């Protein structure tokens, strides 16, 4: 073997070329921003998500 | 969970285009026609 896939046919996982060591792929990442504000009037700051 | 599947199926769908994987057709086409292709891939998979 050479490589390895997931629940799909994506790549996961690789034997290393030059070494064969086992590797891992992670997602590199991603994901929501969420804003959370007490409202303009009061005032005018925000903290994330 | 059924529709979490048929989602992550047709990610290999090619959708009549040339290949589910866009780096095959960006790495061995001409980017005109790499351009027609994937975006067949794109309103597809949008489609989805
Ligand atoms: C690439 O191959 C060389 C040899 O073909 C590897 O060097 C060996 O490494 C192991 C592990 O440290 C040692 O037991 C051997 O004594 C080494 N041999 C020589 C001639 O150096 C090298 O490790 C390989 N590359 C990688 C990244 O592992």
């Amino acid at each position: 073997q050479q490589f390895g896939r997931d629940v799909s046919d994506f790549t996961d996982s690789v034997r290393d070329p030059k070494t064969s060591e086992i590797l891992d792929i992670s997602p590199c990442a991603f994901g929501g921003v969420s804003v959370i504000t007490p409202g303009t009037n009061a005032s005018s700051e925000v903290a994330v998500l | 969970a059924q529709a979490l599947n048929t989602l992550v199926k047709q990610l290999s769908s090619n959708f009549g285009a040339i290949s589910s994987v866009l780096n095959d057709i960006l790495s061995r086409l001409d980017p005109p026609e790499a351009e027609v292709q994937i975006d067949r891939l794109i309103t597809g998979r949008l489609q989805s």
